[PDB]
């Protein structure tokens, strides 16, 4: 029977069956309590609910709400029986061991899964590239990670976390759109702004040059049609928004941009393996999906790295699903069916087994 | 004994919980050692609080009144309304600082609007609370709302213009009031109006535009830019102007733009889309206000006002009073030179920005020259800041936009110099300080002329390259213009929805963009090279008004040509 692959993120949840190209179910990681619904229906019925995010910066902070998402994933989205399918879950880098054991307990004692396994998200993205060595820039809705991986092993001492991602950019776009007389405030409108962000934004190769072009003429202006029919028009906000990824000062943060964070991760690894990382910089997540981000990433790292170093950036066409695809591949291997934590193994060892097998 | 050591006393029977007046001393409204005294309508106000307290109860967002007292003030003794002090900032100062920290990225957009909606829920809870006691406030405004630092809570602190439900209001503020308030009585639905107009005041920043009134709601500019541009191309929000209809604008429209009958009450307004969707936890909102009030206050913006035909006329009226006073030999020589300096600052600001017609600008400029003539025909500490302002204008990077500015500055320094030495002829002789000042003026005049010559030389050069560039366009200009117009007639726009839902629509645009790009396929390299030269030139020419109006007309000719060329250069990436 087909193993299940579930990728839990800060903003979106991806679920499907191992051996498929894309996740069959992709829904918002939102749980709505009165004053209970999950995902899209929680959004559509927001008028009588209080929406919460179980995942914060890639880390589970609400286990009760995390259960409802998994329950929704199994019985409503995938519409399968958890007790009849092995399940592959995903986890953020440097995920606390208490979170790992709790995740294990829930799959076995609540959903009664025959077998389970949990893998690091960035590592799965590297596998989907067909690589065992390289550094991954994973950037989603809530968190950004730079994860150096060598010969299948992640290097924990060189991993960097950057609390800068999609929802920050969407929030930023909301602010700077008010300067054009566009006042989006509600959660519904926040989703619409997110839609605008995903369709009109792009990363400028030369920021100051594009600003000059935007100020000199109306050539960079593009129009967007709201669901109610209203048409808005935006200009330099198109490339000012994702520029925050490289200039966190735009968001009020005194931290390094993604390009400099990747560099610092590489520079914390051993000298003799930095070359291999530079040549295999892989990008993952929906936030990395901006047009032109790869070229800009290429440019910025080249400026930081020594001259002799070759810099190559791998950016898969739908790297928003790379983590899931990497999971689907891993769970499809019959050489991997040796790694699952069986229900028998759990009943013998308990939650603490996840540290030994995963 | 000063009044800071004179004791206080009670007038009537103080409310339960009132403090002992024995140890209290004094430092409108005065502060007592913390308590606050408000010095007929005052006794009726105390009665209003008592009625609210016994019918609806006390409220955290309503003032805490102790009773009526006699206080030592102004070589007399006054009846004073005693109340707990709300230690913090007033509503105008708080909302300005809140928006300021937002723009500076100290807080994000969900924190800002969450707090705004939190403040709204509190104020509407107050108006609901007063409605329980059958009392209408009639004067809710930023001045009557104070935020508490310790709790981050908004507190309304005045009831002097209150009235019972159905009777005529004791008074109102004309700038915030509802259409029906004070005409024909008062109502809860008039207080709800005030709550929103008060919030609208601090959200839009009406304090930067005295020509508009909060009770007028929002203007809708949809077919044109609902904003203004700054120096480097950043759009700037226009107070009271909306570019698109949202939950925020509906909230204003559904309340400030309807009759009392159709207007929602306090409880209804809190169920509105704007106040229902996009809220945050109360403690998170309270925490944000705490952090704001414990931080640095954003000051009341001075000289931020845009130069409009109204304001330009106001400045003109100020100059004419000086002309009139000169005819009646009571001209204040000191304040007329300082006022003229603000005129130049206003005129410069009006040139770089837009709005006011050029006919009014030349007229305003002539009025300044006229005032100079009257001053001259009429025959240091005040003219000193004028030189300092101009000297700092000389140490900055200049543009072609600054030429008209530097000319008038030269005229001003020249007039200042003449005035000083002319007064020495039949008045006080030139002193050692005036003399050194004359040479400081003279040195600035020299630097002014040196810099002004350079700019006009550079302008003639730029004007030469401008004509050269327009010449190259002649081979593709009109053809490319017709093609892009035919493309823009199809109304290109990115649609909301899934890729499936927009598939047919998007591939229709790619086809249209393809056709357009085939009609100009022979100029694709000329247009690419054209913008590589024209854009840097457009930056050097700017968007501000220039003295050479032919240059301005030609500059816009290039701007339109550049717009056509650059869009076609990007058309494939935008729609294909
Ligand atoms: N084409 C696109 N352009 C820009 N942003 C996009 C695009 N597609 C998706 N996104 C953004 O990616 C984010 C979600 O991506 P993803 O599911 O990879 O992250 P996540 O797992 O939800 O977040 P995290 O990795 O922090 O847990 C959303 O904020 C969304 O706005
Ligand atoms: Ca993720």
């Amino acid at each position: 029977v087909a193993a299940l692959v579930v990728d839990n993120g800060s903003g979106m949840c991806k679920a499907g069956f191992a051996g498929d190209d894309a996740p069959r179910a992709v829904f918002p990681s939102i749980v709505g309590r009165p004053r209970s619904y999950v995902g899209d229906e929680a959004q559509s019925k927001r008028g009588i609910l209080t929406l919460k995010y179980p995942i914060e910066h890639g880390i589970i902070t609400n286990w009760d709400d995390m259960e409802k998402i998994w329950h929704h994933t199994f019985y409503n989205e995938l519409r399968v029986a958890p007790e009849e399918h092995p399940v592959l879950l995903t986890e953020a880098p440097l995920n606390p061991k208490a979170n790992r054991e709790k995740m294990t307990q829930i799959m076995f004692e609540t959903f009664n899964s025959p077998a389970m396994h949990v893998a690091i998200q960035a590592v799965l993205s590297l596998y989907a590239s067909g690589r065992t060595t390289g550094i991954v820039l994973d950037s989603g809705d809530g968190v950004s990670h730079t994860v150096p991986i060598y010969e299948g092993y992640a290097l924990p001492h060189a991993i960097l976390r950057l609390d800068l991602a999609g929802r920050d950019l969407t929030d930023y776009l909301m602010k700077i759109l008010t300067e054009r007389g566009y006042s989006f405030t509600t959660t519904a409108e926040r989703e619409i702004v997110r839609d605008i962000k995903e369709k009109l934004c792009y990363v400028a190769l030369d920021f100051e040059q594009e600003m000059a072009t935007a100020a000199a003429s109306t050539s960079l202006e593009k129009s967007y049609e709201l669901p109610d029919g209203q048409v808005i028009a935006i200009g330099n906000e198109r490339f000012r928004c994702p520029e925050a990824l490289f200039q966190p000062s735009f968001l009020g943060m005194e931290s390094c941009g993604i390009h400099e964070t990747v560099y610092n991760s590489i520079m914390k690894c051993d000298v003799d393996i930095r070359k291999d990382l530079y040549a295999n910089t892989v990008m993952s997540g929906g936030t990395t999906m901006y047009p032109g981000i790869a070229d800009r990433m290429q440019k910025e790292i080249t400026a930081l790295a020594p001259s002799t170093i070759k810099t190559k950036i791998i950016a898969p066409p739908e790297r928003k699903y790379s983590v899931w695809i990497g999971g689907s591949i891993l769970a499809s291997l019959s050489t991997f069916q040796q790694m699952w934590i069986s229900k028998e193994e759990y009943d013998e060892s308990g939650p603490g087994i996840v540290h030994r097998k995963c | 004994k000063p009044q800071t050591e004179l004791p206080l006393g009670w007038k009537g029977k103080p409310l339960s919980g009132a403090p002992d007046l024995e140890g209290m001393r004094v430092a409108h409204i005065s502060i007592i050692e913390r308590l606050v005294a408000k010095i007929g309508h005052l006794f009726a106000e105390l009665e209003a609080y008592k009625h609210i307290y016994k019918t609806a109860g006390k409220h955290p967002n309503l003032a805490n009144v102790h009773g009526m007292a006699v206080v030592p003030y102004g070589n007399r003794y006054y009846y004073a309304l005693l109340m707990d002090e709300v230690d913090g900032w007033r509503c105008s100062d708080t909302l300005r600082s809140l928006a300021d920290s937002w723009k500076q990225g100290k807080i994000n957009s969900e924190a800002y609007w969450g707090t705004i909606k939190f403040i709204a829920h509190r104020l509407l809870d107050v108006t609901n609370h007063l409605a329980k006691a059958g009392i209408v406030h009639n004067d809710i405004k930023p001045g009557n709302v104070v935020f508490d630092r310790a709790s981050g809570e908004p507190v309304v602190i005045d009831l002097g213009l209150h009235s019972r439900s159905g009777e005529q209001p004791k008074g109102f503020t004309e700038s915030f009031k509802a259409p029906e308030l004070g005409v024909g009585g008062a109502s809860e639905k008039s207080d709800v109006f005030l709550v929103v107009s008060t919030l609208l005041h601090g959200i839009e920043g009406f304090e930067k535009d005295p020509e508009i009134k909060p009770n007028q709601g929002l203007r809708f500019i949809t077919s044109e830019p609902a904003h203004v541009m700054d120096e480097n191309g950043y759009p700037i929000h226009r107070p009271g102007i909306a570019g698109v209809e949202t939950a925020y604008t509906r909230f204003i429209t559904d309340i400030l733009g309807v009759s009392a009958d159709s207007r929602p009450d306090s409880n209804e307004a809190r169920l509105h889309e704007f106040l229902s969707d996009g809220t945050i936890d109360e403690e998170s909102a309270k925490q944000i206000l705490k952090d704001t009030l414990t931080g640095e206050m954003s000051p009341l913006p001075t000289d931020v006002r845009r130069i409009t035909p109204y304001y330009l006329r106001e400045l003109s009226d100020l100059l004419r009073t000086h002309l009139s006073s000169a005819a009646t030999k009571q001209l204040d020589m000191g304040v007329v030179l300082s006022d003229l300096d603000t005129m130049l600052v206003a005129l410069d600001k009006a040139e770089r920005e837009g709005g006011v017609d050029k006919d009014q600008l030349k007229s305003f400029n002539s009025l300044i020259l006229k005032t100079y003539s009257v001053i001259g025909a009429y025959i240091l500490s005040i003219v000193e800041p004028s030189l300092q302002r101009i000297q700092k204008h000389l140490d900055q990077t200049h543009s072609f936009s600054d030429i008209g500015s530097l000319m008038r500055a030269h005229k001003h320094l020249e007039t200042l110099l003449e005035v000083l030495v002319t007064l020495s002829q039949q008045g006080q002789p030139v002193s050692s300080e005036t003399y050194s000042f004359l040479n400081r003026l003279a040195e600035a005049k020299v630097t002014l002329s040196q810099q002004l010559n350079t700019l006009q030389q550079q302008q003639e050069s730029a004007k030469a390259q401008l004509s050269i560039l327009i010449n190259r366009s002649g081979s593709w200009a009109d053809v490319a213009r017709q093609s892009l117009q035919r493309f823009d007639s199809t109304r290109p726009v990115v649609k909301f929805g899934t890729e499936q839902y927009t598939a047919i629509h998007r591939q229709m645009m790619a086809a249209h963009a393809a056709i357009t790009l085939q009609e100009v396929s022979e100029f694709t390299d000329d247009m690419r090279n054209f913008t590589a030269d024209s854009i840097p030139l457009l930056i050097q020419l700017g968007r501000s008004s220039l003295m050479d109006e032919h240059l301005v007309e030609q500059r816009e000719k290039l701007r339109e040509l550049t717009t056509i060329a650059e869009r076609l250069n990007r058309l494939e990436r935008e729609w294909m």
